[PDB]
């Protein structure tokens, strides 16, 4: 298995009453934050509101990103969830607001049902108009085809005796391969052989494929056609993305509304998570302020670890968490608290047991004291070097000698700064 | 069967000068 | 086998030079001294080779000309091939067509390999006979060949594409040929007669071939139809997030079922002290991903100003990134260590040194920097060669020392001849009188 | 014959055992710098090291660029030599790092030398040779093709494998016009002839004369290509009506950051070829003057680039003292180069000149410009150079010659140089005029 | 070569009799033709009464 700073967190660990248990779902402490996150999760599940905006604020190493990941994992794979950092919005080919709106559209999803018609089997004749005499293992039928699908057929270098597979909805053509009947034509024939497909030549299927609004927006914003040469060159003509006009978004909204009204599809709003919002500048903050007061916007959660600092892009505008006051006014703030000695020890024990490592009690207590004295993340990260050092001595259990040697080998931030200040050459 | 000389040499002779040149050679 | 190379700065080191229990020998595999840093690098190498821990960032800090770049090179050399090791500088992230986050994502994804094994059939032997029939003005051709080994001898008749495949590369009766049934690829192993022994064993055989490719390459391929060309022209812009999201899951299913195996690598960032705060925040967020390789960053700055801000921090990095990092420190060099480094460097360049010349080089590398004497070695050898004696003496070393200046002497000359050069305000005096 | 601030510099004026003559190769003085540059030239010709960096520093008009040009001249036209000003690295199309890497790779050269065997001449006759069929059959069987070739002083008939027949068929060889065949690979190339050129009234077919000498020919062909050419050819497409060709033609293909994978593939194939003895590697020189204009990011990338194993030798020129490095405001360094990079390269000093050296310089420059000056004006020119500047005296020569030619004279005299002083000013007098005037001057 | 007021004369087989006249103010002469010359002439047809130009560099005959 593989672990990376997470995957020991499996949910908010709430009960039916919403009261957070002290230790549940890879979580210790953070009761109030977990309860607030559960309330927000229920609100999202309600699928009624739109544009609700909360941020969770606290010091470093307090579980904000962990809380967001737990919310996403508790919501389920059905609901779309778009994670992001503040620095992604500074693209190169499009403006920042357009990228933010693209993420907004990507945040919510739409589940639809469609019927796909398929033909397949051996080819008996091919006469230009194109007429194709398909023949399955039980049925035979002749079809009339467009010039474009005929060109796709020609580019597939198909011939008589080749089992093929055509899709009616999209016009996609794929030659499955030579039929098994002509399996004796060359002793070292390179072509592979396939038995004739079973069932009638024409089949229909019903699928429940999901999509996102941004997906079917970019579908008609710029195409990804397929096997046609004209479509290939058309999609090659423009290689760069561009800003989408609001008219396309309105037409997409109208089409989706018609679809859901017809009882063929349903809408599932998602979540947009933005970690380190302090990297955003004043213009993006203003545009997000404007875009939150919309009728399709999803629930946005923001993460920040800042005090009373200056908003980026301004000179003297100071604000808490580096967020403009106007955007703060339409925000819901969730506090996050630091930890204690026993909580740190329990977290270290959980991270040790998920990494299939054995730590004795004295070593665990020393690690907890170290974590209190230096930091929690440093104590968490020093586990693996201790494990390897124990293994080198042909052992399995971490010992006080191992953590002492790990302390000697690797330095934390405080000692590194101390050795930086008291030195001549930089 | 060989309709007129070695056929490969026949077409070699044809492309030596050309069809019209072959006609006007005589 | 060995690729194009010359005598580079770190060409004398091959691996960290450790024992069986991660105990560093005083001098082995081109590395001398710095036992603590070498053992820490060995521990990190074991972490990488285990392949279980993901997204660990380790910082190497020390004064210039100390051995951090050499340490990274030794780690890469000891890790060997088939394990990705992407080494970049801090200034390579900035680009005019890719955002900083996009370039950082590409750099992160470039250092994780995916290996897919597949089984291929072959038929190999020496061509015994070949008959071929072309119908002039006809659309079909008739082929047959007779192929033998030391034990077997059999004839085959061919279809349509086999004939043209055999005719584009001229196949004669004195050739040795290998054929892959799946691809129909011609392979010429040599003409037996008319310098290769006749193929032996069975007429057909089976083998396995591994295709290894970076995760970034898989990401690039599926982005656009023309994106394949971007694998060489390097012109790809801001691959959409859903492509990476789907490719990660697809790789996960491939590994779970058993078709392919993944190998994490190492991403080395030299001169990481210069980077925007946006890149630091993006690294802070992206270190937590499950598909993240071990990141090794090198720095030589003290309490310096982080770019994109107006406050000074240790190592030039923000405390946020420093909180989730592990620091390895490097210390200055003893005189004996400097002498040993000079000796091994001179041995690398196949240069013969005299004991007194080596001692003078050690002294001048103690007073000045070590790189100064290491550079002086080659020019001293050139002077000695021009003097027709193939041995570097003290006289040649002194000639090189006086001919090629040092930073301190140049600074003193500039300070005492200030009027000669252009100052910071643009005022110069070119007239002698 | 056009001269521009140079072309009187032919080498370093060195000597066996590496001692520089006082006056040789258009050079006077600067003995130590010339000796150091000669040592550098020997190191280059050794072709063993990689990424060795020297920076030559000194005041303005002290022969800093002339030294680099002299070492380039001494190295010979065979080796690559890439000149570059520090301000060229800032390109609108591509990032500065990729441009630096491109110029870095352009200095490495590769020589491809190989031999070819050729039978070229005018066709005498061609005929198949009928023979018994190897297997049971009823029909003609050709076992050889006889082709006769005649050229100046030579003639020879050859029997060849009949399978090459299609090569004639595709080539429209005809009889007696031309032919040129390779020996081992087979195939034929059709290079009419002057023997039948005037025979026809008019024809749109070109004619070539009879090839000289023996029909059989040994030819040795040698060419040189920089690695940058290989990379750009590998990346860029070619062909005719393919969609990629149309896309390239319709897009104005500005430069792109070439990936590392292509460079590695090129390096691997080049190493394989030089392993076979058909190719040779030639490290070159990358000369960058006015490095004070480089940004700190370019310096940092140079720090890593110099440690690669296929780096050329980089020489740098600068004329700054204690100056702040561009891109920063708190680092003050010698020559405007950060100390970490300074620690990686070798400094070469450069001293100013004396009055006698200036006089010799002016006399040599006057001789190379096809002008005659006697001592009575040469001393005044030397005093002017010592007073105003050397470059001012160098520039003033041509106006003096033109003024002399105007007066229907041949020799430059004191009057001509005085009139040129009156007409054209130096920097000092211009600044003195600027300071004493208050009319927006 | 300029002044191709010709009145061509082409009638063996495969468009034999490759001759054509050329006239100007001071010169007038008949030129025989080759296979490649007539193959070039058939493309970009000359109405036999139009001043046309042609180079002896084995190039292309240009309509004037
Ligand atoms: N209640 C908790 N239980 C277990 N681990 C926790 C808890 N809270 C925080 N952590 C750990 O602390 C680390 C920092 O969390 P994260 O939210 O990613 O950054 P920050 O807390 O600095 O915003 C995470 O790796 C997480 O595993
Ligand atoms: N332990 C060592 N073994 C061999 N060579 C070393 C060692 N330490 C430093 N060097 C040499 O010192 C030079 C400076 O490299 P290094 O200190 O790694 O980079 P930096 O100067 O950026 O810290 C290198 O050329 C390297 O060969
Ligand atoms: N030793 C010399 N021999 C010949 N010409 C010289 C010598 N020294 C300087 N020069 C002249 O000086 C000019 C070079 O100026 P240079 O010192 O390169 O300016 P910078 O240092 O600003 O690049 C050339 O025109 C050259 O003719
Ligand atoms: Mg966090
Ligand atoms: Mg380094
Ligand atoms: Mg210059």
């Amino acid at each position: 298995t593989r672990t990376a700073a997470h995957t020991h967190i499996k949910g908010l660990g709430l009960d039916e009453s919403g009261v957070a248990k002290r230790v549940e779902g890879g979580f210790v402490g953070q009761i109030e934050a977990r309860e607030a996150c559960g309330v927000i999760v229920d609100l999202i599940k309600a699928k009624k509101m739109s544009g609700r905006a909360i941020l969770l604020a606290g010091g470093p190493s307090t579980g904000k990103t962990a809380l967001a990941l737990a919310i996403s994992q508790e919501l389920g794979p059905k609901v779309p969830f778009c994670p992001l950092v503040g620095s992604e919005l500074y693209s190169v080919e499009v403006k920042k607001t357009e990228t933010l709106m693209e993420n907004f559209r990507r945040a919510i999803g739409l589940r639809i049902k469609e019927t796909k018609e398929v033909y397949e089997g051996e080819v008996t004749e091919l006469t230009p108009e194109v007429i194709v005499g398909l023949k399955s293992a039980k049925g035979t039928k002749t079809l009339r085809l467009d010039p474009t699908i005929y060109e796709s057929i020609q580019r597939e270098k198909v011939s008589i005796g080749d089992v093929i597979y055509i899709e009616a909805n999209t016009g996609a053509v794929k030659r499955v391969g030579r039929s098994d009947a002509y399996a004796t034509e060359f002793d070292l024939e390179t072509e592979e052989y396939v038995p004739l497909p079973k069932g009638e030549v024409h089949k229909k299927k019903e699928i429940v494929q999901d999509v996102t609004l941004h997906d079917l927006d970019v579908a008609n914003a710029r195409p990804q056609g397929g096997q046609d040469v004209i479509s290939m060159m058309g999609q090659l003509l423009k290689p760069k993305k561009t800003e989408i006009t609001e008219k396309l978004r309105q037409e997409v909204n109208k089409v989706v509304a018609k679809y859901i009204d017809q009882g063929v599809a349903e809408l599932i709003p998602g979540v947009l998570f933005i970690d380190e919002v302090n990297m955003l500048d004043i213009e993006i903050f203003t545009y997000l302020n404007k875009a939150l007061e919309s009728n399709i916007a999803p629930v946005v959660v923001l993460a920040s670890n800042r005090g009373m600092t200056t908003v980026r892009g301004t000179e003297d505008v100071i604000s808490p968490h580096g967020v403009p006051p106007d955007l703060i006014d339409r925000l819901l703030i969730v506090r996050t608290l630091p930890y204690d000695k026993d909580e740190i020890r329990t977290i270290i024990e959980r991270r040790a047991t998920v990494e299939r490592l054995q730590v004795e009690s004295s070593a665990l207590d020393l690690l907890a004291t170290m974590g209190t004295e230096t930091s929690l993340r440093y104590a968490l990260q020093l586990l693996a070097p201790c494990g390897i050092l124990a293994q080198t001595s042909n052992r399995k259990e971490i010992v006080v000698n191992d953590v002492n040697e790990a302390k000697l080998l690797f330095l934390d931030a405080k000692r590194s700064t101390k050795i930086l200040e008291t030195s001549a050459n930089y | 069967d060989f309709p007129n000389a070695p056929p490969n040499l026949k077409d070699f002779n044809t492309n030596l000068f050309g069809d019209r040149w072959s006609y006007t050679n005589g | 086998l060995k690729s194009l190379s010359l005598i580079a700065a770190h060409s004398h080191i091959t691996g960290l030079g450790l024992d069986e229990n991660l105990q560093p020998r005083p001098t082995s595999e081109g590395m001398v001294g710095q036992l603590q840093a070498r053992r820490a690098a060995g521990v990190i190498l074991k972490m990488v080779q285990n392949g279980t821990i993901a997204g660990r960032a380790v910082l190497v800090a020390g004064p210039p000309s100390t051995g951090k770049t050499a340490l990274a090179m030794g780690v890469s050399q000891s890790l060997g091939k088939d394990v990705p090791f992407t080494a970049i500088a801090g200034s390579e992230i900035f680009s005019l067509e890719l955002s900083k986050t996009e370039a950082l994502t590409q750099a992160f994804r470039k250092s994780i390999g995916i290996k897919i094994k597949e089984e291929t059939e072959l038929i190999e032997g020496e061509v015994v006979e070949i008959q071929i029939d072309r119908s002039i003005t006809g659309g079909h051709k008739q082929g047959k060949l007779t192929i033998k080994t030391t034990d077997m001898e059999t004839i085959y008749e061919l279809g349509n594409k086999m004939i043209d495949g055999l005719t584009k590369e001229k196949v004669l009766a004195g050739d040795v040929i290998s054929i892959d049934k799946a691809s129909g690829k011609i392979t010429k192993l040599g003409r037996s007669f008319a310098f290769v022994q006749c193929p032996e064993g069975e007429l057909q055989k089976r083998k396995t071939v591994v295709h290894t490719v970076s995760l970034h390459e898989i990401d690039v391929i599926n982005s656009r139809t023309q994106g394949f060309l971007a694998l060489f022209t390097g012109d790809t812009g801001e691959i959409r997030s859903e492509v990476r999201d789907q490719i990660n899951t697809k790789v996960a299913e491939w590994k779970e079922e058993g078709k392919a195996e993944i190998v994490p690598g190492v991403l080395f960032i030299d001169e990481v002290h210069m980077l925007d705060i946006e890149c630091f925040s993006f690294i802070n967020r992206a270190l937590e991903d499950e598909f993240a390789p071990i990141v090794m960053m090198a720095t030589n700055r003290g309490v310096s100003k982080t770019r994109g801000t107006n406050y000074k921090s240790p190592h030039g990095l923000p405390l946020d990134l420093l909180d989730r990092s592990i620091i390895i420190t490097t210390k200055s060099y003893n005189e004996q260590e400097i002498k040993t480094i000079l000796s091994i460097r001179a041995q690398e360049e196949e240069v013969e040194l005299s004991s007194d010349a080596l001692d003078l080089l050690t002294k001048t590398g103690v007073e000045t920097s070590l790189r100064y004497s290491s550079n002086l070695i080659s020019v001293a050898q050139q002077i000695a060669m021009k003097r027709k004696n193939n041995t570097v003496e003290v006289e040649d070393v002194k000639r090189a020392y006086l001919l090629f200046l040092d930073s301190a002497r140049s600074v003193k000359y500039v300070q005492e001849n200030e009027s000669q050069y252009i100052d910071d305000q643009g005022n110069v005096q070119i007239s002698i009188a």
